[PDB]
């Protein structure tokens, strides 16, 4: 309910805004809008709350604002440290929280993803299952949204899809499965595993028909 | 200093019932609406339940409205998540959280795991990804092992029992809807080896004392 851009980034020393976009039953409505931290494997910290108040400790490049139904956070001198996932959450808002924006302090060039489709293998259609399998790589910041098609209509049912993490050339993969039954799997014409990264989408295809 | 100490996650079956318990310190508990939130593996935050400094409210998201009884004991310091008729869809870090106010989280807990599933120890399956039949041409091709369904974690892979290890990748886990793990290792290898160099990964899942080797070769399409 509560949205946000799914990453965002600025080099060190630069600014960045992010936004939380909700309605006017609850950003529009109340100033209880806060901000969460989060790093890998840490749980979260307010940041911001009651739109722009900042708990002790937290330094004052943190701030926080409301236009409307939008929240927004601002990083003004990014430091690396920075990088994190960071949430926004409102009162009123039914499961409270954003859905998360993967900030990036950018220490790498941008790097575009390679998106590698492999169909359900002989071998997994013998044993009665069928699953597609995308993966992405060598891709930066580490960010990417992950769209499945089946004839070029979305699908959102029996898809997994995995949180990026470093390669060990320190650019970010990620892994996406498309979990059918075989019968689904040759019901349709095409797959497509789409991945958006930095605002723009490779979409790789596949047919249970072609030999990929 | 405020501090809060979850307990009480761990492996809970389906249709299954769970209390998470959280110990309160550094602040004036019963001043204050406590909250829980979770998290699933590798995913966003969510809000849980929340209940007022004299225990007088309590609310749920609607998740778990019904399901989850949320309790607190201001004489102990300790908030209670009670959950029941759990599901794979519960499988969360379940975060004791302060409410300072119209659901405002100033002070988390670490977070305690709660996996939602119904396995038992269970070796994987293995399947290769076999490398394009357009990437065989020439230039390099990617090719890996799907290792499926899975309990519990870890898996290792190696490919060629170590000897190949440049443009390895192996990925995180997912959690199924089945309740078993699975995931992917991927390797980048030059196509003029496709026919000659024979790729192997080695999948070791020690807690079922199981080690596959599989090949994985050429579509013969
Ligand atoms: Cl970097
Ligand atoms: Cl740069
Ligand atoms: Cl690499
Ligand atoms: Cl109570
Ligand atoms: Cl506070
Ligand atoms: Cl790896
Ligand atoms: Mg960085």
């Amino acid at each position: 309910a509560l949205t946000q851009p799914p990453s965002a980034s600025g080099s060190p020393g630069q600014s960045v805004t992010i936004s939380c976009t909700g309605t006017s039953s609850d950003v529009g409505a109340y100033n209880y809008v806060s901000w969460y931290q989060q790093h890998p494997g840490k749980a979260p910290k307010l940041m911001i709350y009651e739109v722009n108040k900042r708990p002790s400790g937290v330094p004052d490049r943190f701030s926080g604002s409301k236009s409307g139904n939008t929240a927004s956070l601002t990083v003004s001198g990014l430091q690396a440290e920075d990088e994190a996932d960071y949430y926004c959450g409102s009162f009123a808002v039914s499961s409270v929280f954003g859905t998360g924006t993967k900030v990036t302090v950018l220490g790498q060039p941008k790097a575009n993803p390679t998106v590698t489709l492999f169909p359900p293998s002989s071998e997994e259609l013998q044993a009665n299952k069928a699953t597609l399998v995308c993966l992405i790589s060598d891709f930066y910041p580490g960010a990417v949204t992950v769209a499945w098609k089946a004839d070029g209509s979305p699908v959102k049912a029996g898809v997994e899809t995995t949180k990026p993490s470093k390669q060990s050339n320190n650019k970010y993969a990620a892994s996406s499965y498309l979990s059918l039954t075989p019968e689904q799997w040759k019901s349709h014409r095409s797959y497509s595993c789409q991945v958006t990264h930095e605002g723009s989408t490779v979409e790789k295809t596949v047919a249970p028909t072609e030999c990929s | 200093e405020v501090q809060l100490v979850e307990s009480g996650g761990g492996l809970v079956q389906p249709g299954g019932s769970l209390r998470l318990s959280c110990a309160a310190s550094g602040f004036s508990f019963s001043s204050y609406w406590m909250s829980w939130a979770r998290q699933a593996p590798g995913k966003g935050l969510e809000w849980v339940a929340n209940i007022k400094e004299d225990g007088s409210e309590k609310y749920y998201v609607d998740s778990v409205k019904g399901r989850f009884t949320i309790s607190r004991d201001n004489a102990w310091n300790s908030l209670y998540l009670q959950m029941n008729s759990l599901r794979g869809e519960d499988t969360a870090v379940y975060y004791c959280t302060r409410d300072r106010g119209w659901l405002t989280f100033d002070y988390w807990g670490q977070g305690t795991l709660v996996t939602v599933s119904s396995a038992s120890t269970k070796g994987p399956s293995v399947f290769p990804l076999a490398p394009s039949s357009k990437s065989t041409s020439g230039g390099t091709a990617a090719l890996g092992c799907l290792v499926k369904d899975y309990f519990p974690e870890p898996v290792t892979v190696s490919w060629n029992s170590g000897a190949l290890t440049s443009g390895v990748h192996t990925f995180p886990a997912v959690l199924q809807s089945s309740g078993l793990y699975s995931l992917s290792s991927v390797v980048t290898v030059p196509s003029s080896s496709l026919g000659t160099q024979t790729y192997i990964c080695n999948v070791n899942h020690k807690p079922s004392n199981t080690k596959v080797d599989k090949k994985v070769e050429p579509k013969s399409c």
